DNA sequence: AAGGGAAAATAAACAATACATAACAAAACATATAAAAACCA
């Protein structure tokens, strides 16, 4: 099974790669990108109609959205509320989904302190009471003067924590809510897969399409690949003693005389009469203690003659030869 | 010495139980074993005993209307200084909280406190404690059953007062893990169709013939002044018939006699006749229809909507099509019985955009019927119930059998069996 | 810049008038249909969970209200030397 | 061969519930009594499957073997040419 | 119309992966009491 696999490929450190993807993700498609901008920006008005309404606003479309919410949110619609009603204007509480660690009962203890206090609700605060808590403030809403005096996102809908079934309920009974506008984005293409027809009753959800193939700056941050073990060892030999470059350096040529894998290895009694010979391995303790310290950091590995052997590729060590070793 | 009552098929088991209790406390064994199934009156020939025995004192609990031992410990210590109020108010007591022990070392901890102002006795006095439904107890474990062998001996021996045990459990695959601690045991065994027959009527005429359901269908036909004896012949002729028409179907239980009776009794009463009182025979004739027929189930064509019915109809296709034979036999140019197969996401779709009637292409309604269908339970998530929206590694599998299946493809005039070939 | 922390909130027509005396106009009607089968569904509960005297009373009553939509709010008697008392159970608290 | 009811679908799950608790028959894979408290309370939280798959296919395992139903069945009783298979 | 013959199907041994649950950890939720710390007075 001859595959190229991406241990076979011309790899790049880190400084090397979040430059040029900077300068690609300011500089490639950027006359296009602020043309799209300023089309749906004659959508703006109709967006405001409807958020009247109480209408749950959610935003699909290909790329990310983060720019756009920011944009729309904060400054357009916020002070144009504040306007049309008659002061600081309309707080925004933004959800970043992306984020994992956004749980349930931490963006309500906000909420509650975002509305209105006007009774003692930390009586009823007792022993899951987040959905009473919510029920009692839901039909005394139904008899309140019909004004907007909150305006939340949620980015990322269907990010590693807001979809988590407690907390999609949680949202979905804020919705029905006259008072609060609920503007969100999702991402995935499995996104009205969260929803039965019991939830968008409480959602009453109307779509629109956004797609400007953004690239997700902060939501690739949180996201790991390989690029982010050979290059996790890359460092720890920048900073040790001196004898044990020169021990690894005889580990590596023999170990790679002969993908690295297994075969390739050498038995511990010749490796321990090797580096006897150059005068750099007293006894076996001597030089198993330090190769404990490339075993604790998991630098190399045995199998069974007694077989130590690198578990990285045939390209990497002789990279590892001519860079760092040398 | 002691005065034993008499019931009707107890006869050996009275006289052990007798023989296991005496009011003298260095005659009673410590702890006993009263073993039987739910059926036997177990419940019923203990308390029967001690209405016979108003010179022992009973201190009843119950374990099934609790739920941990933690709280049993908490019903035990309420219970005792409860019940020696009630048997010595004379003596003064520093009162102790029952609420204040959770853990095995305070009960004996607490009993030490409890019985040393009660030392003052005259002789030694026994006091039988009953615990009822051991088994049942919905926190059991192997290391609580022996717990409660041993707390008679970390009491002090020489005390005035002396609490002694007995145990009611069932399912006796349990007492077969403690047999090597040798405790006696007084086996109940189940009965056979006569005796069933036997207590149930005993037990039961006590209701059926003073039921104004018969009172109002006396006044109601031409009431000829038929004795309670005739009412006794008809109920016993009820009793001795219903167990005949239905003992296969219910076993030896008596429970479950006992509220059959309660469903087929005022059904039974409209059907019979001024005349049929004297005529027994062609009066079941004539009520037949009860008697062949359960009456216990109080088959639905489902809510759901037509896109969702097809939803239903695709997934079902999984309990047999691998996807080895699939996608052949579905071009666009045997396991009936056996447990269902896992699914994965948009296999569905793979097979419900081909079995629907380019007709479709706009997939919202579709994902929206899906997690209708997550909270109908009849089709779930192999794991948790929690992260199944982001696609990770999740499984799905239906959870309705075939018949619900069969009727709803032809409820949308869909054929569903010639795909399914053995 | 501050992105990665999680929920940080900030403090940052001759047409339409014609459209706002006919949309409320309409809700007016919608809500008071929907008060309608909310009195609806609250009398029939409450009429059947009392006057029924079964001659065992030694049962529970039990009502399987089919096709309800997980959400059906009930209302209770007073009913004076007796406190009524609604628990509810949700499959989330009920481990 | 030869007037005997054969029973419906309906009712032999209200006999199958006894048989269950007659342990006759065991759940394929349930560990039945836990040692000790704290092992007992981590099966407690545990949320089942096999509760989520229905009644009539609980993969239910037998306790008492077919050739030893021979040995105490009787001869007299009409079932004992199925005792042997 | 016959027929070649490659796609499809079947079976069986073996390897690789997923799954159900056991065991546990940890955070949310909850109470208790002696010591600090305000605080009237
Ligand atoms: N010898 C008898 N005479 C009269 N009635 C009896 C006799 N034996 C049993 N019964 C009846 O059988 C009924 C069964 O009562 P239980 O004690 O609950 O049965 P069980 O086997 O103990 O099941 P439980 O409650 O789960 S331990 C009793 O209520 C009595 O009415």
């Amino acid at each position: 099974k001859s595959r190229h696999t991406m241990s076979m490929a011309p790899d790049v450190t880190r400084e090397e790669f979040s430059l040029v993807s900077n300068f690609f993700n300011e500089n490639f498609q950027k006359r296009p990108r602020q043309k799209l901008f300023e089309i749906q920006k004659k959508m703006f008005p109709q967006y405001w109609f409807e958020l009247t309404q109480g209408f749950s606003l959610l935003f699909y479309g290909v790329g990310s959205k983060r720019n756009f919410l920011e944009e729309f949110a904060i400054d357009y619609l916020s002070p144009k509320i504040a306007y049309s009603q008659l002061v600081n204007s309309i707080p925004c509480l933004i959800l970043n989904g992306y984020n994992p660690s956004c749980n349930y009962r931490d963006v309500f203890k906000e909420i509650t302190d975002l509305l209105v206090p006007a009774e003692l609700t930390r009586s009823e605060t007792k022993g899951n009471h987040v959905i009473l808590q919510i029920q009692k403030m839901i039909d005394f809403y139904k008899n309140q003067p019909l004004d907007i005096k909150l305006i939340l996102v949620v980015h990322n809908l269907d990010g590693p924590s807001i979809r988590k079934n407690t907390f999609q309920t949680m949202l979905s009974f804020l919705s029905v809510i006259r008072q609060i506008a609920i503007v969100a984005s999702t991402d995935h293409i499995y996104a009205p897969l969260l929803w039965d027809n019991m939830k968008a009753q409480n959602y009453n959800f109307v779509f629109h399409d956004i797609s400007n193939f953004e690239p997700s700056t902060v939501e690739s941050t949180f996201q790991d690949v390989m690029k982010m073990g050979a290059e996790g060892a890359k460092y720890v030999l920048q900073s040790l003693t001196v004898n044990s470059k020169k021990m690894y350096k005889l580990l590596i040529e023999t170990q790679m005389q002969n993908r690295g894998t297994q075969r390739t290895g050498v038995e511990l009694k010749l490796f321990n009469h090797l580096c006897a010979a150059d005068f750099i391995a007293s006894n076996e303790i001597a030089l198993r203690s330090m190769l404990r310290e490339f075993i604790e950091h998991k630098m190399a590995n045995i199998t069974k003659m007694e077989i130590i052997w690198v578990p990285y590729t045939y390209a990497e060590l002789e990279k590892l030869l001519k860079t760092v070793l040398n | 010495n002691v005065t034993t009552p008499e019931v009707a098929f107890r006869e050996y088991q009275t006289n052990c139980l007798a023989s296991y209790i005496s009011a003298d406390p260095d005659i009673t064994p410590s702890n006993l074993i009263l073993q039987g199934y739910s059926g036997t009156g177990k419940t019923y020939t203990l308390k029967k005993y001690f209405n016979a025995n108003p010179n022992l004192h009973a201190v009843w609990l119950e374990p099934v209307e609790l739920v941990s031992w933690k709280p049993l410990l908490q019903a035990i210590a309420r219970t005792v200084q409860y019940k020696l109020k009630t048997l010595y108010p004379n003596i003064p007591t520093t009162d102790y909280d029952p609420l204040q022990v959770e853990e095995p070392f305070l009960l004996v901890k607490t009993l030490h406190n409890i019985f040393v102002q009660y030392e003052s006795l005259q002789e030694k006095t026994c006091l039988f404690l009953i615990l009822d439904g051991f088994d049942s107890l919905q926190d059991l474990d192997a290391a609580l059953f022996n717990k409660y062998i041993k707390l008679n001996e970390l009491l002090p021996k020489d005390s005035k007062i002396n609490i002694k045990f007995i145990y009611t459990m069932l399912e006796t695959s349990f007492l077969q893990r403690y047999s090597t601690h040798c405790i006696p045991t007084v086996m109940f065994p189940r009965y056979n169709v006569d005796e069933v027959s036997t207590i149930l009527v005993m037990s039961r005429c006590g209701e059926l013939m003073e039921d104004s359901c018969l009172r109002k269908r006396i006044i109601e036909e031409q009431i000829t002044d038929c004795t309670d004896d005739q009412f006794q012949n008809v109920a016993a002729n009820f009793i001795h018939l219903i167990v005949q028409a239905f003992h296969s179907y219910t076993g030896n239980d008596i429970f479950a006699l006992n509220d059959l009776i309660d469903f087929k009794w005022p059904k039974y009463v409209s059907r019979i006749t001024k005349e049929n009182i004297f005529e027994p025979l062609a009066l079941y004739k004539s009520a037949i229809k009860l008697f062949l027929s359960t009456d216990d189930n109080l088959s639905q064509t489902y809510d759901l909507s037509i896109i969702s019915k097809y939803l239903l109809i695709a997934s079902y296709i999984c309990s047999y099509l691998e996807p080895r034979y699939d996608a052949s036999i579905f071009s666009r140019k045997n396991p009936r019985y056996l447990q269902p197969s896992l699914f994965a996401i948009e296999r569905l779709l793979a097979i419900f955009q081909a079995i629907f009637p380019s007709l479709m292409k706009a997939n919202i309604e579709v994902f929206q019927n899906l997690s209708e269908l997550h909270t109908l339970k009849l089709i779930a998530t192999t794991m948790n119930k929690n992260i199944d929206y982001l696609s990770p590694k999740v499984r799905w599998k239906v959870n309705v059998p075939w018949e619900i299946i069969k009727e709803i493809s032809e409820s949308v005039h869909f054929n569903i069996s010639d795909y399914f070939s053995d | 810049a501050d992105a990665q922390r999680s929920h940080y909130t900030v403090y940052p027509e001759k047409r339409w008038e014609l459209y706002h005396q006919l949309h409320s106009h309409f809700h007016d009607q919608v809500d008071h249909i929907i008060d309608n089968i909310e009195a609806d569904l609250k009398a029939e509960i409450s009429d059947l969970l009392y006057s029924e005297t079964t001659q065992k009373r030694r049962c529970f009553n039990t009502i399987f209200l089919l096709g309800s939509d997980s959400t059906t709010k009930i209302e209770l008697k007073d009913e004076s030397s007796r406190y009524n008392v609604l628990i509810e159970l949700t499959p989330k608290e009920s481990p | 061969r030869i007037t005997i009811k054969l029973w419906l679908k309906k009712d032999v799950k209200n006999v199958w519930e006894n048989l269950v608790q007659l342990d006759f028959f065991t759940e394929k894979s349930a560990v039945g009594l836990r040692d000790n408290a704290t092992a007992a309370f981590y099966a407690s939280n545990y949320q089942f499957q096999g509760t989520m798959i229905p009644f009539d296919l609980r993969s239910y395992q037998m306790q008492i073997i077919l050739q030893e139903l021979r040995r105490i069945i009787p001869k007299s009783n009409m079932y004992y040419s199925w005792t042997q298979l």
